[PDB]
């Protein structure tokens, strides 16, 4: 509708609008799911690469800006796929860029001293870190109209942020079906480079193709320039 | 920037002349002038290269005629002069890149046509197809002198809306009052050297917005020239 | 300065006032070459 009604004499806090406040607050970038056995958990691991392009909702966010810098918290949400706790021992990895990632469920890889790894309890309050600006250029890039050497058009290496490996410990596998929910806040946040927003439905991760047999208007149609 | 009523200039750079009309109103990208890299490791045991010999001078693209239906164009850079004069073999030569650029756009036109252009300049302007995936390809991605044209001016070519694109360092055209446009571009990267090949860190646009309309009997065709001026350019060999 | 016979064409003998300039049209299309000639003062050609 349009209530023409309660008009807001008073100016609102710049601060709301600042770029700490709007890209703040922690949020679901990914969902992990191992359950006992199925299709892909004969195993008992999981390699997840930190990956913010997941949800549309934050990557239109970010796109707004072609250059970005910051450091990211993450939480990790467990229980079993009905919410319900149990006394499991956990082991997340942390896999720097340009380093090994486990490829089994008992890869050397869990054990490299390097790779830093966290332990906690299903059972113990949810496990949180921060992890820095690991770009090896002055900040993260959303685009890159060139090449890094054509299938490999746009793709800047110089984002990897790193992969996370969950397991359960212990020798056995672990007899319950866990999920867990990633959540990722940024902290530090700087922007350079304000670019238009996104008007076209996200086709793929890594490129910005957009349906070109359907493009949709950026505003709603109308009958008449005076029908209002 | 350019336009009617302004005094005639003769802008001479090297061993070029361009009779460009004196307007004061020149768009400076993101309030910064083009200045020379900051201290870099890198260029402490290999001092940057900064040809002022025929690199800095002016280049003048071949012209493009606008007509009725045309959607647009654009040009990728540094890649629009890789493969014209020193600025090409010196940008090859050398490993590292770096530079800031004078851009000017101008059309002719008589008082009795009617236009628009919008012109501005994009940082990373990466394309998409029209998709399954597909990369664009290297003709597109990266047309050189000639430039390519818009194929969906509305979303730019990248699913963004053209709408928008006044949140960039843009410059209109409206024959109606001035017919020329001004750029300075500073150098915008993630570092202060980049590869002269593989990356192109900004694309510029001359988008009609406004169609060309003008009655039967007059040229069809009006001409948009382009000129580049390099500012401060440098390049590292690390020889 | 004095004029320069640039378009000095055989066909132009005929009707010599032709020969003191040279034409532009429409019809040409960018980048088409318009004119040329040396710069050879003491020699046959246009600077006679």
């Amino acid at each position: 509708n349009l209530i023409e009604t309660r008009c807001v004499l008073n100016h609102h806090s710049t601060q709301e609008t600042a770029i700490g406040n709007f890209f703040s607050r922690a949020g679901l970038v990914s969902i992990i799911t191992m359950p006992t056995t199925g299709t892909q958990n004969t195993d008992g691991y999981v390699n997840w690469d930190i990956d913010l392009m997941g949800y549309a909702q934050l990557r239109r966010k970010c796109e707004l800006f072609t250059y970005m810098r910051f450091d990211a918290e993450f939480t990790f949400v467990v229980a079993k796929p009905n919410g319900e706790l149990v006394p499991q021992l956990l082991q997340y990895m942390y896999v720097p860029p340009g380093a090994p990632k486990p490829t089994s469920r008992d890869s050397f890889a869990w054990q490299t001293a390097t790779n830093p790894s966290v332990f906690v309890k299903m059972t113990d309050p949810p496990a949180q870190v921060s992890v820095p600006f690991m770009s090896p250029a002055s900040a993260y890039q959303w685009f890159y109209d060139g090449y890094p050497t054509d299938l490999d058009y746009g793709q800047c290496p110089n984002n990897m942020m790193g992969t996370f490996s969950i397991r359960t410990v212990g020798i056995e596998k672990s007899p319950h079906s866990i999920t867990l929910r990633v959540y990722m806040r940024i902290k530090h946040v700087r922007a350079w480079i304000p670019r238009p927003l996104r008007n076209q439905p996200y086709l793929f991760k890594t490129n910005p193709n957009y349906k070109g047999n359907d493009i949709k208007c950026t505003s709603t149609s109308r009958d008449k320039i005076t029908t209002l | 920037a350019c336009g009617y009523s302004d005094r005639v200039a003769q802008l001479t750079i090297g061993n070029s002349t361009i009779t460009t009309q004196e307007a004061a109103n020149i768009v400076i990208a993101y309030g910064e002038w083009p200045e020379y890299c900051p201290d870099t490791d890198a260029t402490a045991v290999d001092k940057p290269t900064r040809p002022d010999v025929s690199v800095n001078r002016f280049f003048t693209l071949d012209t493009k005629s606008w007509a009725k239906d045309s959607k647009g164009w654009y040009w990728k850079f540094p890649d629009v002069l890789t493969e014209v004069g020193v600025f090409g073999q010196n940008a090859q030569f050398h490993y590292l890149y770096r530079s800031g650029f004078c851009v000017h756009v101008q059309c002719n036109a008589s008082k009795f046509h009617q236009g628009a252009l919008l012109v501005a300049v994009l940082p990373e302007y990466v394309l998409g197809t029209i998709a399954e995936n597909s990369h664009p390809p290297y003709a597109t991605t990266q047309p050189g002198q000639v430039g390519a044209v818009l194929t969906h001016p509305y979303v730019l070519d990248a699913g963004i809306p053209l709408s928008q694109l006044t949140v960039c360092p843009h410059q209109w055209i409206n024959l109606r009052t001035n017919n020329c446009a001004t750029i300075i571009v500073p150098y915008m990267n993630t570092v202060p050297f980049d590869s002269a090949l593989n990356h192109c860190n900004f694309g510029l646009l001359v988008i009609p917005v406004v169609p060309l309309d003008f009655n039967t009997g007059a040229t069809s065709e009006i001409p948009i020239t382009v000129t580049i001026a390099p500012m401060c350019a440098e390049f590292a060999g690390l020889r | 300065e004095t004029i320069l016979e640039v378009n000095n064409l055989k066909t132009n003998e005929t009707t010599p006032m032709q020969r003191l300039c040279f034409p532009v049209s429409v019809q040409s299309k960018t980048g088409e070459l318009c004119a040329a000639f040396r710069a050879d003062p003491g020699r046959d050609g246009p600077w006679q």
